[PDB]
C-alpha cells in the first residue's frame, strides 16, 4: 500500500555516501548545507513554511537511496523545492529558483549546476519523483505542534513561549536525520518537551489529565522517554556543535 | 513491494485501446498481463518540460494516495515507459497513472439516449454520488470539476468520482485566494460566476444539484455558452440574485456589473412539478443561491430522499445492450 | 473543413397522418395526408383524390388536426413539428395562385422538461376554445384558442399523473374536459379533469375513475348522441359515461394488436379500427331510446370486414372508401362493401399508392447494363415485405416484388445471376408444441429449401420454455433471380437464430464465390447474445451448400470482406478472418476496444467502425505485422443508425436522432493527440433516419454525359422511404452555395414562418449546434421554382471566388443552369 520512510540511527552508517568512502561528519555537514540552501531559498522566494519542509523530507529521503558524490547536493535541493511547490500549491518557476540559488551561492557551488542550470535541475525531477516512490503527502511536526498546544489551557504568555521555543527546534531539527528516524507526531512532542525543560515547565499541569505525569500520552501513544530523550540529544548538539546557543 | 510506484514498467499491460483525451496525456484501456484486471492508463508527458512534471497530474497523484471510498477511483500504481537510457537526462519517457476500469460515463449514457433512471435508481446513484462528496469534503479536498463526463459508472451500480486534476484542500479557518473560473459553465455555482474566489466546498454541491435535476429530465439545465446567459438561466429558474437572499451578494465583485434580464422570481419546484417531492426538497436545496444556505453533503444523505437508501440493493441502470440494434416498427 | 451537399433524391412516402375536413374551401371534401416533412392535400371525388397542393415544411409534422373556430368560413389546420414549431394555417386560392397562410406561428419547447414515453400529443377542443398538447410528463400545456394569441403563448397545468397513455377531448361537456389513459404502480386507469382557462388549472372532472386494462392505449371520444368515451386495449373494449359502463371482449382482436381507430358516422354509431395484421374492423354503437326521449348506448358489437395495409392512420372519406394510410406498406384507397364477396369480405382494393416502407437495406446493381444503375431496396415489413426496383428512367420507375415477410440484409451475386436477401417471418406457438405461420411467405414459398442441421448450440441445457400463442421469428437466406425474382431457394436457420449480416465474396485463394451469413443465438432471457455463428453456402446448381461454419461468442453485427479476408464485428470485438486452404476460416487479429461494433466499412486497409454510443473509430490493418491499429476516434458521444466513408480522410455517419455529421482526420500532425483525433467537421439535422449508406447512382454517366461540380455519389435509405444523396464540393463551390442559401433563405417564405437555419440545426434532447459542412440541395434545388423578381432579387451583389476571375458577378440565369446542372446528380 504505502512506503515506510523511517530508518534506524545505525542504518546511516550504510547510507549509499557512506559506502562510497564519504564519512559520517561530512554526510551530515552535506544533509544541513542543503536542507539550508532549501530553507533559504524558499523564505526569500516567500514560501509557506510547509513548502519549505517538504522540499526538505524529499532532500533528506533522496540522499538515503543516492549518493552525494554522483548528485550534486544544491542541485537535488532546488529540484525538491520546485516539486515540493507543486506538491504543496505554493508554485515556483524553475527560472526563479535558479535565480535566487546564484544570489545565496558562491560561483563554484553555482558551478554545480552546470553550464545550462535550469535543465539539469528538471531533468532531476524524473529521478526524484521514482526515489520518492511518488508518496507525495508529507506530514511534518508544525501542524502537531499546533494541535496539542491548542488542548494546553493555562497562561497565555508561558504557552506561547512554549511553543516559539519548539517551533524553532523544529526549523532546526529539519537539518539532521530525525525526519527520517521518528514520525512527524513525535517530533512535535519532543519538541514541546525540550521547551518544557529548558523553560522549567510542568506542562502536564495544562493538560487535561494534570497528575497524568507523561502527557504526551494522551496525544502520542507509544512514546517512551527513551526516544523524546534521543531527540532532544540530538537537537541540542546542533547548538553545541555550532556558536549558535538555546533560544530562551 | 507493491508501495514502491514509478519503477513497473507500462510492458505489463497489454493496451486496448484509447478511452479518452485527457488533460495531461491520453486515457487508455489496458489488461493487466499477469491478473488480468482491466485497468485504465493516464499517460502524462514530462516531454514538454516548460514546468515538468504537470501539477494536474500531481493533485491527482497526492489526494488519490489518501482517498479510500467506493465512490472515489483507486489509483492502482504508477508505471513508465520502458527508459532505454543509462543516462537520465536523455530519457524523455512518460509516465502512466493506473486507474481500475469504469464500463461507462454518466454523460456517454444520457447523451447516446440509450438510459432510462427510474427513482430508485436516482437515489442509489446520489446516495454514492453524495457519499463519496461527503468523504472528500470531511478530508477538506474540493472536487472543482463535478460534471457527468467525471461520474464514471460500473455496470453493476457503483459510481465514482473520478478527475481530481482541479482538486485542492480548502481550510474553514484561513480563506485563501483561489482560481475563479474552475468548474464547467453548464455546471457552474452562482457564486463562482460573480467571481468569489474565496470558494465554499459548497461549489461541488450545487454541479451535484445540477445533475439531479438533468438525471429527472435527461437533459442539463443550465446549457449556455457564456457566463452572463447562465447566469440569466439560472435567475429564471432559482431567482435573480439579490441581498435579501443572499447578504453577501454585495461583496462579490461581479454583481453590480453582472445582472439579470429582471430579479426574477424563483420558480424551481414549478418548473420542476413533475419530480418526486423528497427529490423536489433535495434539489431546491442543493440549488440555493447563498452558497452559505445551500445544504451540505451530510444533509442531503440525511435527507427524505437518501436517508433510507439501502445500497445493499444498488439499481444498475437500465442500460439496454439489445434489440436497441434494430428499432421496433 | 470539409464540404459536402445532401439531395433528396425521393421524397418520405410513408403516411404519418392522415385527417379530414373542409380546408381548401367551406364546400370541398378534403384529405390531408402528412409525410415527414411533407403536407399533401387531396379533394374528395367519386373516384378518388384530385391532388391540389402539396407544401414542405422545415420540420417534421407531429400534430396535425383540423378546426373552424366560431366566425371562420372554414377549417384551420394546426401543425406542431418535433422540434416544437407551432403554427396555424389558411388555403387561400387566388384564380390559378394557391398558397399558404401562417395565421399564427411560435415554439412551444419548455427550458425544463421530460420528454414523454407515448410522444407528442395534440388535441383540439370540440368549440375550438384551446388546443391541448402533452409534450413533458407531468405537465399539460394549453394554448388558449382567442383571436389575440397570434404567438401561440400557452400556459402548464400541473398534471398529478406522470405516466400519461392518451388523452382526448371529450365531446357534450358544459366545460372543456380531458379523458386520459393513465398508468401508475396499480395498474391503468382512465380520468377526467375540466380545463378552465379563467383559473388555468384544472377542477374536478365529471366522471369518476375506472381502472382499465392494463394495456389500454387509446382514447375515443364519442359525439353528443352518446356522449363519453371508449377506450380500446388488447384484450377488451370498454365505454364509459358517468355511471354508464360496457365492455366487450371478442376473441377475435386479441390475435393483433390494434393500432387505429376512426369515425365513420358522425352520429358515433360506427368506428373503424385497425390491428397490426391489416384486418380492419367496424365498431358498432347499438342505441337504445327510452321514453324519456333519452337515447342510452346499449351495447357495443365488432365485426371484421377484411384485410387492408398494416396501417398507422384511417380516414373514412365518404360512400364506400376508406384511405389507408400506412407506414410499412402502401398506403391504399378500399371501398367497404354492404355485401360480402365469395370469400367472405367487404374490402376491395381501389387504389395502391407506392410506399418504400422501411429501407432495412439497399445495394445498387446494373442489372439491365444500362450504364445507370438500380437500387434494390429491403422495403417493408411484416406481410407488407418486398424488395423494390429503382431506376432513374421525369420519374423514378419502381417494380415492386413482394415477400408477405420482412426483408433485413441484401447482397449481390453476379456469379449466379442472383439476390440473397436475408429475411424474418413470424410464427406463433401452437398447439402442437411447434410453430404455424400466419400466412404463406418467400421463405415457404421458394422452389427448393434447406434447413441448418448445425450441432455446434446443440449441447443446449439451457431451459427457454415456450407458451401456446406467443410470437417468434423464424430467419432464413433467400435465393432470389435477378430477372424473374422467383425466390429459388431458402434456407432457413436454427431455433432463436437470427441471421444479421450477409456478404456475397470470394476469399483467399478459393476460385468459388460465396454467400457468408453471420448470425446472433437470441434469448428472451439474454441481454446481449453470447452465441453467434458465421456460416459460409455455395449456391450451386439450384441448390446452397453449406460449405463452413465457425462459431463466435456473440452476435456477428456485421461483415466486410477485406482483400479477400473476412472482417466481422463480434459483440465488443472487430475481427479478421482468413480462408484457410482447407475451407475454413481461421483468425488473424481483433480488436476489443468498442461497446458494440454495430456497422463496418472499408477502404483499402482502412476499417471505419460503428458504435452503439461512441460513434465512429478509424482502424487500420498492419499488414506488416499481422493486427489491428486505431487510427483515429470520435470522442463526441452519439448513437450511430449507419456509417459511410467518403475518401481517405472524410467519414460519413447517421444519428438515431435523424442528423447527420462528417469527421476528418486533423490531418496536422503535430502531437499524436491530434492524429487519434476525428474532429467533427460537419454538422447537419437530415430529419429521416439512415438505415443504409451505399456507394453508386443511378444516373446514366458513361460516354460523356456531363459530370458536374460534386464529386462522390453515396445513397442512403431511411425508415420513412425517403432516398437521398450525399456528395461532396470544393472550398469556392460551397461557399458560392451557402452564401446562396443566406440569401435564398431571406427571400424564400417558410410555411408556418420556420427558420430554415433553426431546421438544419444538429440537435439531440441535450444539444442544438448550428449546421455545419454541409448544403441543404433542396434548398438550392428551389432556386428554380421561386418567380422572377424572388430570383433577381436572390443575386444582388452576389459574388464569385477561387474561380478564373477571382470576383465575378452573378446574374439570375447564370445560377439557373449551375441549379440546373445540380438536379443532374439526382
Ligand atoms: O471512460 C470510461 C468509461 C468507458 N468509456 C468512456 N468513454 C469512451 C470514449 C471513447 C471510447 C471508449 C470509451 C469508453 O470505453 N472509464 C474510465 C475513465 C477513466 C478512468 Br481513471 C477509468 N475508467
Amino acid at each position: 500500500t504505502k512506503p515506510c520512510w523511517y530508518w534506524d540511527k545505525k542504518d546511516l552508517a550504510h547510507t549509499p555516501s557512506q559506502l562510497e568512502g564519504l564519512d559520517p561528519a561530512t554526510e551530515a555537514r552535506y544533509r544541513r548545507e542543503g536542507a539550508r540552501f532549501i530553507f533559504d531559498v524558499g523564505t526569500r522566494l516567500g514560501l509557506h513554511y510547509d513548502t519549505l519542509a517538504t522540499g526538505i523530507i524529499y532532500f533528506h529521503r533522496f540522499y538515503m537511496f543516492h549518493s552525494f558524490k554522483q548528485f550534486p547536493r544544491y542541485v537535488t535541493g532546488a529540484c525538491c523545492l520546485f516539486l515540493a511547490g507543486k506538491v504543496e500549491e505554493t508554485p515556483k518557476k524553475c527560472k526563479d529558483i535558479i535565480k535566487t540559488a546564484r544570489s545565496l551561492l558562491n560561483d563554484v557551488q553555482f558551478g554545480q549546476f552546470g553550464d545550462d542550470p535550469k535543465e539539469e535541475v528538471m531533468v532531476l525531477e524524473r529521478i526524484l519523483l521514482q526515489t520518492i516512490k511518488f508518496d507525495l503527502q508529507v506530514e511534518h511536526p508544525y501542524q502537531f505542534l499546533l494541535k496539542y498546544a491548542k488542548q494546553l489551557k493555562g497562561d497565555k504568555n508561558k504557552i506561547q513561549k512554549l511553543v516559539q521555543m519548539a517551533w524553532t527546534f523544529v526549523n532546526d531539527s529539519l537539518c539532521t536525520t530525525l525526519s527520517l528516524q521518528w514520525e512527524p507526531e513525535i517530533i512535535a512532542v519532543a519538541v514541546m518537551y525540550l521547551a518544557g525543560r529548558l523553560c522549567k515547565f510542568e506542562i502536564q499541569e495544562w493538560t487535561s489529565k494534570p497528575m497524568y505525569r507523561r502527557w504526551w500520552e494522551q496525544f502520542v501513544q507509544d512514546v517512551p522517554v527513551d526516544v523524546l530523550e534521543d531527540i532532544c540529544h540530538q537537537i541540542l548538539d546542533l547548538y553545541s556543535q555550532g556558536k549558535q546557543q538555546m533560544p530562551h | 513491494t507493491e508501495s514502491d510506484w514509478g519503477k513497473r514498467c507500462v510492458d505489463k499491460f497489454d493496451i486496448i485501446g484509447i478511452i479518452g483525451e485527457g488533460t495531461y496525456g491520453q486515457v487508455y484501456k489496458a489488461k493487466d498481463k499477469d491478473t488480468g484486471e482491466l485497468v485504465a492508463l493516464k499517460k502524462v508527458r514530462l516531454d514538454n518540460e516548460k514546468e515538468g512534471f504537470p501539477i494536474t497530474a500531481i493533485r491527482e497523484i497526492k489526494i488519490l494516495r489518501q482517498l479510500i471510498h467506493r465512490s472515489v477511483v483507486n489509483m492502482k500504481e504508477i508505471v513508465t515507459d520502458k527508459q532505454d537510457a543509462l543516462d537520465f537526462k536523455k530519457d524523455k519517457g512518460a509516465f502512466y497513472l493506473v486507474f481500475e476500469y469504469m464500463d461507462h460515463d454518466l454523460m456517454g449514457l444520457l447523451e447516446s439516449g440509450l438510459v432510462h433512471f427510474s427513482e430508485d435508481h436516482i437515489k442509489s446513484f446520489m446516495k454514492q454520488l453524495m457519499e463519496g462528496l461527503e468523504y472528500c469534503h470531511k478530508k477538506n479536498f474540493l472536487h472543482r470539476d463535478i460534471k457527468c463526463s467525471n461520474i464514471l459508472l460500473n455496470n453493476s451500480g457503483q459510481i465514482k468520482l473520478a478527475d481530481f486534476g482541479l482538486a485542492r484542500l480548502y481550510n474553514s479557518e484561513e480563506s485563501r485566494p483561489y482560481t475563479n473560473k474552475v468548474i464547467t459553465l453548464w455546471y457552474r455555482p452562482p457564486e463562482l460566476l460573480l467571481g468569489e474566489e474565496r470558494y465554499t466546498p459548497a461549489i461541488d454541491v450545487w454541479s451535484c444539484g445540477c445533475i439531479l435535476g438533468e438525471l429527472f429530465t435527461k437533459k442539463p439545465i443550465f446549457q449556455a455558452n457564456l457566463e452572463l446567459a447562465q447566469l440569466e438561466l439560472i435567475s429564471r429558474l432559482c431567482g435573480s440574485p439579490c441581498p435579501a437572499v443572499w447578504p453577501d451578494v454585495i461583496r462579490l465583485p461581479y454583481f453590480n456589473t453582472m445582472k439579470p434580464k429582471k430579479q426574477y422570481r424563483r420558480r424551481l419546484r414549478e418548473e420542476f412539478s413533475f419530480i418526486p417531492s423528497a427529490a423536489l426538497d433535495l434539489l431546491d436545496h442543493m440549488l440555493t443561491l447563498d452558497p452559505s444556505k445551500r445544504c451540505t453533503a451530510e444533509q442531503t444523505l440525511q435527507s427524505d430522499f437518501l436517508k433510507d437508501v439501502e445500497l445493499s440493493k444498488m439499481a444498475p441502470p437500465d442500460l439496454p445492450h439489445w434489440q436497441d440494434c434494430h428499432e421496433l416498427w | 473543413m470539409s464540404y459536402n451537399y445532401v439531395v433528396t433524391a425521393q421524397k418520405p412516402t410513408a403516411v404519418n397522418g392522415c385527417v379530414t375536413g373542409h380546408f381548401t374551401s367551406a364546400e370541398d371534401l378534403n384529405l390531408l395526408i402528412a409525410k415527414n416533412t411533407r403536407l399533401e392535400i387531396y379533394v374528395v371525388t367519386a373516384e378518388g383524390l384530385r391532388p391540389v397542393k402539396e407544401v414542405g415544411m422545415y420540420g417534421k409534422i407531429a400534430v396535425m388536426e383540423l378546426f373552424r373556430p366560431k366566425g371562420e368560413s372554414k377549417d384551420l389546420l394546426f401543425i406542431l413539428t418535433a422540434k416544437y414549431n407551432a403554427c396555424i394555417l389558411e388555403y387561400k386560392q387566388s384564380g390559378e395562385s394557391i398558397d399558404i397562410i401562417t395565421r399564427a406561428h411560435g415554439n412551444v419547447q419548455d427550458r425544463i422538461g421530460r420528454p414523454s414515453e407515448t410522444g407528442i400529443i395534440g388535441i383540439i377542443d370540440p368549440e375550438c376554445r384551446m388546443i391541448g398538447l402533452r409534450l413533458y410528463d407531468g405537465l399539460f400545456k394549453v394554448i388558449p384558442l382567442d383571436r389575440d394569441n397570434k404567438e401561440l403563448k400557452a400556459f402548464n397545468i400541473r398534471l398529478e399523473e406522470l405516466h400519461v397513455i392518451d388523452v382526448k377531448f371529450l365531446y357534450g361537456c358544459q366545460a372543456p374536459t380531458i379523458c386520459f389513459v393513465y398508468q401508475d404502480p396499480q395498474g391503468r386507469h382512465v380520468k377526467t379533469y375540466e380545463v378552465s382557462l379563467r383559473e388555468k388549472e384544472f377542477n374536478k372532472g365529471p366522471w369518476k375513475q375506472e381502472n382499465v386494462e392494463a394495456e389500454a392505449s387509446m382514447v375515443i371520444a364519442v359525439p353528443e348522441p352518446f356522449g363519453g368515451a371508449i377506450i380500446i386495449g388488447q384484450e377488451s373494449i370498454t365505454y364509459h359515461n358517468g355511471d354508464k359502463y360496457l365492455a366487450i371482449a371478442p376473441p377475435i382482436i386479441k390475435q393483433s394488436t390494434i393500432v387505429c381507430h376512426n369515425r365513420v358516422d358522425p352520429n358515433g354509431s360506427r368506428y373503424l379500427l385497425g390491428d397490426m395484421e391489416g384486418r380492419l374492423f367496424m365498431l358498432l354503437l347499438e342505441k337504445e331510446e327510452q321514453m324519456d326521449g333519452t337515447v342510452t348506448l346499449k351495447d357495443l358489437r365488432v365485426e371484421l370486414l377484411g384485410e387492408t395495409s398494416i396501417a398507422e392512420c384511417l380516414t373514412y372519406l365518404d360512400n364506400g372508401v376508406v384511405f389507408v394510410g400506412s407506414r410499412l406498406g402502401d398506403s391504399q384507397l378500399v371501398k367497404l362493401n354492404v355485401d360480402s364477396n365469395e370469400q367472405g369480405s367487404y374490402v376491395v382494393a381501389m387504389e395502391t399508392f407506392t410506399n418504400l416502407g422501411p429501407i432495412v437495406d439497399m445495394c445498387v446493381v446494373d442489372l439491365e447494363r444500362q450504364g445507370q444503375g438500380q437500387l434494390v431496396t429491403c422495403s417493408g415489413a411484416f406481410k407488407e415485405g418486398s424488395l423494390r426496383i429503382i431506376r432513374n428512367g421525369q420519374k423514378l420507375h419502381i417494380r415492386t416484388v413482394p415477400l408477405y415477410e420482412s426483408p433485413r440484409k441484401i447482397c449481390y451475386q453476379e456469379v449466379s445471376q442472383c439476390f440473397g436477401v436475408l429475411s424474418s417471418r413470424i410464427e406463433v406457438q401452437d398447439t402442437s408444441g411447434g410453430t404455424t405461420a400466419l400466412r404463406p411467405s418467400a421463405s415457404t414459398q421458394a422452389l427448393s429449401s434447406s434447413v441448418s442441421s448445425s450441432k455446434l448450440f446443440s449441447s443446449s441445457t439451457a431451459p427457454h420454455e415456450t407458451s401456446f400463442g406467443e410470437e417468434v421469428e423464424v430467419h432464413n437466406l433467400l435465393i432470389i433471380d435477378q430477372h424473374t425474382f422467383e425466390v429459388l431457394h431458402a434456407h432457413q436457420f436454427l431455433q432463436n437464430e437470427y441471421a444479421l449480416s450477409l456478404v456475397s465474396c470470394k476469399l483467399g485463394k478459393d476460385p468459388n464465390t460465396y454467400f457468408i451469413v453471420g448470425t446472433a443465438m437470441v434469448y428472451p432471457e439474454e441481454a446481449e447474445p453470447k452465441q453467434g455463428r458465421i456460416v459460409v453456402f455455395q449456391y450451386s446448381d439450384g441448390k446452397l451448400q453449406t460449405v463452413a461454419e465457425k462459431e463466435v461468442k456473440g452476435a456477428v453485427y456485421s461483415m466486410v470482406e477485406f482483400n479477400g479476408k473476412l472482417l466481422a464485428s463480434i459483440n465488443s470485438t472487430v475481427r479478421l478472418y482468413e480462408w484457410t486452404t482447407e475451407k475454413e476460416l481461421r483468425t488473424e487479429c481483433n480488436h476489443y476496444n468498442n461497446i458494440m461494433a454495430l456497422y463496418l466499412k472499408t477502404k483499402g486497409d482502412f476499417i471505419l467502425v460503428g458504435d452503439l454510443m461512441r460513434s465512429v473509430l478509424l482502424l487500420a490493418y498492419k499488414p506488416m505485422e499481422g493486427n489491428f491499429e486505431e487510427i483515429a476516434r470520435d470522442f463526441n458521444p452519439n448513437w450511430m443508425s449507419a456509417v459511410e466513408i467518403l475518401d481517405d480522410d472524410n467519414f460519413l455517419g447517421a444519428e438515431n436522432a435523424f442528423n447527420l455529421f462528417v469527421c476528418q482526420k486533423d490531418s496536422a500532425a503535430t502531437t499524436d493527440e491530434e492524429r487519434q483525433h476525428l474532429q467533427e467537421v460537419g454538422l447537419f439535422h437530415l430529419g429521416e433516419f439512415v438505415n443504409v449508406f451505399c456507394h453508386g447512382s443511378l444516373v446514366m454517366q458513361n460516354l460523356g454525359e456531363t459530370s458536374t461540380p460534386t464529386q462522390g455519389s453515396v445513397l442512403f435509405g431511411t425508415v420513412n422511404g425517403m432516398i437521398g444523396l450525399v456528395t461532396s464540393l470544393s472550398e469556392s463551390w460551397y461557399n458560392l452555395l451557402l452564401d446562396m442559401q443566406n440569401r435564398l433563405n431571406k427571400v424564400i417564405k417558410s410555411v408556418g414562418k420556420i427558420e430554415h437555419s433553426f431546421w438544419r440545426s444538429f440537435h439531440t434532447e441535450r444539444k442544438t449546434e448550428p449546421a455545419t459542412g454541409f448544403i441543404d440541395g433542396d434548398l438550392i434545388e428551389s432556386f428554380l421554382d421561386i418567380s422572377r423578381p424572388k430570383m433577381q432579387e436572390v443575386v444582388a451583389n452576389l459574388q464569385y471566388d477561387d474561380g478564373s476571375g477571382m470576383k465575378r458577378e452573378a446574374t439570375a440565369d447564370d445560377l439557373i443552369k449551375v441549379v440546373e446542372e445540380l438536379t443532374r446528380i439526382h
